């Protein structure tokens, strides 16, 4: 199927993993009862910015892309628009090497954003060839331009997945990137009973003495976590592409998912929890299971336990009256399982992305 | 004996675009045109590039949504409103540079706990049939979300197909009937309208245009 | 080209249209109903006001029967081009001598984008984050003339060695809506006396426009110096429309155009105004200190609900010794048609410094009765900020604590997040009871609204004090914060 | 598995009231829906800087304060005999953004760490200015370019370097931004805790034996869980870009004051003095708590420390078998225990453990 589901139930100690404009936790109602939550941003932040998302994603083999290569598809996706000297004119100032020189490796597709940008820059040619500035000239007020599409294109796999870095020099409307992994906000399973920690700041040289007084609310809590991939997006946005590569990178993101963890506080309160459990499912439709919490967890022996679950108990009943179907593997650290079969059952999290890596086979 | 197909948005936070230029960026109480047609239009696959096929979308179907107020524990919960402080680092100065702030900050309001039920029916100058839009809610391309990536669904899109004359008779088929209908079409014995600029200038990105509802209130 | 002989009027017909260009001749000779069409709502109020302003200083009515009939019967062409032809030479775009709100003779050493004009679209630093680009690429002259008053006006800007004026920054607008444009716009205008009558044409006043005959640098302008035609279309920007282009789309507008503008040139101008100048259109405050009495006009200084301003915009109060003024042209509505339920429209701006916060533009809609029984409405917005306040204090108690018999506070500022809550949810029911009450008899509407507005004060006092209701050290302060509370909400009742 | 390293401890404390309120009630937290007492971070921080043993191991902490009134007093005596007093009292105003007026009482923005170290080596920079005059903030871009000459001076501070410092005025807002190393959580019991009320009197040798009111005093035992990581590049890098090694001894300092250090509250009326029993190193590629081992609160059944050490350990079985940590793994433990598995190494002694840590692991 097209869509890859990730669902993480993940425990964390007393912390602060995100504050609003007033220093306080965020939150948020769900059911009628307040929720601590984790902003989608700070999420795919921590992930975006972690080190092995730089590891995997920004030393990936297919993060550069090639011009050279696309020379035939962009003379015919942009034919009908311009005229082919426009075109090799504007790689040759892009890449910048002339020569055609065919690299006995035409691709046969090409990414949105790439045809998107080349264009633009097709257009800006055109007209510095009307009005006309020779190429030295333009090429000196097209630098950041140029510089900007440059560095892009060293990125496919970061921008494929996470979307356009929010600084890049792109322009038109399909340089607009979105995806194609969808990061939803992480809210708490139960209703939270907020702590604040009232501090003191103790000056060495009047030991006597006049307290420097602070507040600040933390909050330790069973976080559930969503997350999806569109495998068809990622295959275009890298296009490219095969559906294993697409699944090779799903797997870091259920990694990160797993694993990582927003540095708020950290340094104070170090909340670095592991996931306690990890579910992955393949669907043509993207569902969230946050209304398994809908009704407010309630602690028996602790949160963590009952979350797990209610989790799995509303997967049984609604998971075949939704369209799931098929197919699904789930990775925990505690006992029971769902009473439904077609989940596998994984001991370790490297079996269970080894799982995803092979579209979801046993 | 109109063809209606039925869908239902519910996710544990929503978010339905209003009138903005500034940081700070509104909801209202239930989905826009907008917001639906992008809806649709994201599980269709249709990029923001070609203006034809979003043209003839919106030309070619029309809404009516219903609030579904939730109830659990026979107990009412009433939607409320949601404002995130939400920062970004290292965002654009200009829209041409490589030159960016160390952080500007905006405010997002969203929406819990909001359930919505959407009838949608074909225009007489219609360019597609119902069969595809059912054929891709049921397997979209692109990733649904209401109506930011950060808010997924609970529910599947589709819920069902009908033949009726009203969309209010159509509604009145799946199960959480009482709530308040907004439709494109007119129903006899009401009257109130309520204005909205949620028509998508489609010629000219992005803006939008005033357009109303019809007000259907039941009990 | 000129606004009143050419067509710059963005108009679509009530029931169903498409977007049409028109000049003010069709528009106020025509029996067909026309509504504004343009993508954003302050554009279309500037627009308006434009037009307001424009046909109170050609056509102000005899009496308030000649008005009814202009309101609901129109003009013939031969009359219309009789009452503009004193004014065609004033409202030229592009002109030699005299051009519409712009200033012959600017020097500036760049040329600045249409974007500044536009109102949002690059005020601030995220703009450029979260706003699509290119809307100030390219303008047709209508929608330059809308943004230059607009500007003028309701907008903040530049800031620096900029002023803004007459009524000041952020001013808010309400206008009286009827079922037409033509209609609307006569609606907002001043019948002959009551205009004699709110500017004393005394005077040493000069009755030229900024651009007819220029302002002096660093002059010291006497309010009731001013003509009101000076005063309408008052613009201290000091900026010329640099030289148009050619046929395309409209950057903002969508529509075709025979001239587009890609720039304009802005320059430096100071000056002082001594005295409050009446502006017909915007309501202003009377305070008293104390001493001293000071009159400011209406601006929205914060994100509370627009129900809260209501009692300034449609009651007038002079107990000075702290009073507040009506706008002139509702204070006319409600002498000219004091059987009719009103439907007014209100909108501004939220500042600071050339950089906008927030926009408001509403519509309210009030019951036939408005006119008297202004108390009633008074009560029923003190009312509501009453709770409010209840509310809030009660959560500040909560958080702060009290001092004297040492009862800790929980450190913590929950009322600024439930006050959100609360305005959420009395949007809801504070404007719909306001738009259908019989004001002659609806007190019991008003109780049933304390009890709901209570039982909200309670849900959410306990909603937002639940989470932090565990520890001891908090429970005994929030005893305290609830009887309060308790206490507020018992003097809420009559 | 080699950048981080983590440090678990289990310590038993005997009735005591080690860390207070604003009611001068025993701090708590709630974890797994259930009451656990708290030791605040910064109470352990300071109660390490403070220690003896980090005197005499360490070296000197920082002096943290305000009253920069007092400062250029101090900073007068302990180098009036390298500096002269206009050349101090420039530098203290550059680093501040205060001016030393030679007056009674004038006060900083906020509480802030100072190393007369770098204080020194800034009068030796600014001794610059004594020569062909740059204007002030030519020398603080001058001082831009190498911060790590900054951060060599460090090493009389190693606190800073840990815990990291934020300055809002001054030069040292461009120049004293210190982000690492040490991230360090809350102590908080394995348990659930119904804390104790010790009601007291105090007799009047003029008056008593009388009637009295009485006083109150929140109190309570407990088995808590301290958690500690150091990024050792960071820690490196705080110290101008000191050898691993020396990061890794400072680290096992680290890990016995984690062991054997105790906030000094209320220790001359409760003597809470208890050493560690259980203290857990592992080196990682990512930090990694073992708070979530005690989300459903251990209970008792020869204590809460013995099924504390279990419950750990099972913990760490689970965590370490599911996402296939491979350590570099030792565990410390007081009491005869079934813990496992290899190669989680057992030391017999702390020392041991500290050399173990030492040696990168390996050992
Ligand atoms: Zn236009």
């Amino acid at each position: 199927s097209n869509f890859i589901n990730i669902h993480v139930l993940i425990s964390h100690s007393p912390s602060c993993l995100n504050r609003d404009d007033m220093n306080m936790q965020k939150d948020a109602i769900f059911g009628g009862k307040r929720r601590v939550r984790i902003s989608s941003q700070s999420l795919k932040r921590a992930m975006r910015k972690s080190g092995y998302y730089a590891q995997n994603i920004g030393e990936s083999s297919l993060r550069t892309i090639h011009l050279a290569q696309l020379r035939d598809v962009l003379r015919q996706k942009l034919g009908e628009r311009f005229d082919q000297k426009i075109i090799d004119k504007t790689l040759a100032l892009l890449s910048g090497k002339s020569v055609d020189e065919a690299e006995k490796i035409s691709a046969d597709a090409v990414t949105p954003w790439v045809v998107g940008e080349i264009a633009w820059f097709c257009e800006q040619v055109a007209k510095a060839e009307a009005d006309n500035l020779d190429d030295k000239k333009l090429l000196k007020v097209l630098k950041e331009d140029i510089a900007a599409i440059r560095v892009n294109l060293q990125q496919g796999v970061d921008i494929a997945l996470s979307g356009r870095m929010a600084t890049s020099g792109m322009m038109t409307e399909l340089g607009k990137v979105d995806g194609a992994m969808s990061i939803a906000h992480a809210i708490t399973t139960h209703q939270v009973d907020s702590d604040i920690d009232w501090f003191t700041a103790v000056d060495d040289l009047q030991e006597q003495g006049s307290a420097h007084l602070g507040t600040q609310e933390f909050s330790s809590g069973v976080f559930y976590r969503y997350a999806n991939i569109n495998l068809a997006q990622l295959q275009e946005n890298l296009g490219g592409a095969s559906r294993e590569q697409a699944l090779e990178i799903a797997t870091h993101v259920v990694h990160m998912l797993a694993t990582e963890v927003p540095g708020a506080k950290q340094r104070t309160y170090a909340a670095f929890n592991p996931a306690d459990m990890v579910m992955v499912n393949f669907s043509d439709m993207p569902l969230s299971m946050a209304n398994a919490f809908e009704k407010a967890v309630k602690a028996k022996d602790g949160f963590l336990q009952p979350s797990i679950q209610a989790f799995n108990q509303y997967w049984d009943r609604v998971a075949n009256g939704y369209g799931l179907n098929g197919a699904a593997a789930q990775f925990s650290l505690s006992d029971v399982d769902p009473i439904t079969a077609q989940v596998k059952q994984m001991p370790t999290l490297e079996q269970l992305k080894s799982w995803v890596r092979n579209n979801g086979e046993a | 004996m109109r063809s209606y197909l039925i869908l239902r948005l519910a996710g544990p936070m929503q978010a339905w675009g209003q009138p903005t230029f500034e940081g700070t960026r509104p909801t209202g109480r239930f989905p826009t045109r907008s917001g639906l047609l992008g809806l649709l239009g994201a599980c269709l696959g249709i990029q923001r590039d070609d203006t034809s096929s979003l043209q003839a979308l919106s030309e070619s179907v029309q809404f009516a949504v219903r609030c579904d107020e939730l109830i659990l524990d026979d107990r009412r919960v009433s939607v409320t409103g949601l404002r995130d402080y939400h920062t970004v680092l290292g965002a654009r100065e200009d829209y041409r540079g490589l030159k960016s702030h160390e952080t500007i900050q905006t405010w997002r309001e969203y929406l819990c706990d909001a359930s919505f039920t959407v009838a949608l029916w074909l225009t007489p100058h219609a360019t597609m049939v119902i069969s595809e839009l059912e054929k891709a809610v049921l397997k979209p391309r692109y990733t649904p979300y209401l109506g930011r990536r950060s808010c997924p669904l609970t529910h599947p899109l589709f819920l069902g197909t009908c033949q009726a004359s009203d969309p209010q008779k159509a509604l009145l088929n799946y199960e959480p009937v009482g709530g308040d209908i907004y439709s494109e079409e007119s129903v006899t014995g009401h009257h109130l309208k309520f204005t909205a600029r949620d028509e998508p200038m489609i010629t000219l990105p992005r803006q939008f245009a005033s357009r109303e509802w019809y007000v259907i209130k039941g009990g | 080209m000129n606004l009143l002989i050419d067509n710059w009027i963005p108009v679509r017909p009530r029931n169903g249209g498409k977007v049409q260009i028109i000049n003010l001749q069709s528009l106020y000779c025509s029996r067909d109903q026309w509504r504004l069409s343009l993508p954003r709502d302050d554009m279309e109020l500037a627009a308006l006001a434009l037009l307001v302003c424009i046909g109170q200083i050609i056509a102000p009515a005899k009496d308030d029967v000649e008005f009814r009939h202009r309101i609901m019967n129109p003009l013939t062409e031969d009359e219309f081009q009789q009452l503009i032809a004193p004014w065609i030479d004033m409202f030229y775009l592009n002109h030699a001598e005299h051009p519409f709100m712009q200033t012959k003779g600017v020097k500036a050493n760049d040329v600045t984008p249409m974007e500044k004009l536009l109102a949002g679209v690059s005020g601030a630093t995220n703009c450029a984050f979260v706003n699509q680009p290119g809307q100030g690429e390219a303008l047709c002259g209508g929608c330059t003339a809308i943004a230059l008053f607009n500007q003028a006006n309701q907008a903040p800007g530049f800031g620096g060695g900029f002023k803004s004026g007459l009524r000041g920054g952020t001013p808010v607008t309400t206008f009286v809506r009827g079922i037409d444009l033509r209609s609307t716009v006569l609606l907002n205008v001043l019948t002959l006396p009551r205009l004699q009558k709110q500017f004393p044409n005394e005077s040493h006043t000069e009755n030229q426009p900024t651009w007819i005959k220029p302002i002096k640098s660093n002059e010291s302008i006497p309010a009731s110096s001013i003509g009101f035609v000076r005063g309408l279309f008052w613009q201290p920007a000091h900026i010329e429309l640099c030289d148009p282009i050619g046929i395309g789309k409209c950057s903002c507008c969508g529509q075709e155009s025979n001239l587009r503008y890609t720039g304009f040139l802005k320059e430096k101008f100071t000056f002082t105004v001594n005295g409050l100048w009446p502006h017909p259109h915007s309501p202003c405050l009377v305070t008293v200190k104390k001493g001293e009495v000071e009159e400011k006009f209406l601006a929205f200084t914060t994100s509370a609900p627009s129900w809260t301003q209501i009692s300034r915009v449609v009651v007038d109060k002079i107990i000075q010794n702290n009073g507040n003024r009506v706008a002139a042209v509702v204070n006319q509505f409600r002498n000219i048609a004091p059987q009719s339920p009103l439907e007014l429209i209100m909108g501004g701006y939220r500042n600071n410094q050339a950089s906008i916060l927030e926009r408001r533009h509403d519509v309210l809609m009030f019951n036939q009765g408005w006119q008297q029984y202004g108390n009633v409405i008074n009560e029923i917005v003190t009312v509501g900020l009453g709770y409010k306040t209840a509310l809030r204090k009660a959560l500040y108690t909560f958080a702060e604590g009290f001092k004297n018999k040492d009862f800790k506070g929980a450190g913590v500022s929950v009322h600024e997040t439930a006050e959100r809550h609360f305005y959420r949810q009395s949007e809801l029911l504070i404007p719909d009871v306001l738009a259908n009450v019989n004001f002659s008899q609806a007190d019991e509407v008003i109780a049933d609204l304390r009890d709901k507005l209570h039982q909200l004060c309670e849900m959410l006092f306990n909603q937002s004090v639940a989470p932090y209701a565990h520890h001891p050290k908090l429970i005994s302060t929030l005893a305290l914060a609830r009887a309060t509370l308790y206490k507020h909400l018992r003097e809420l009742k009559p």
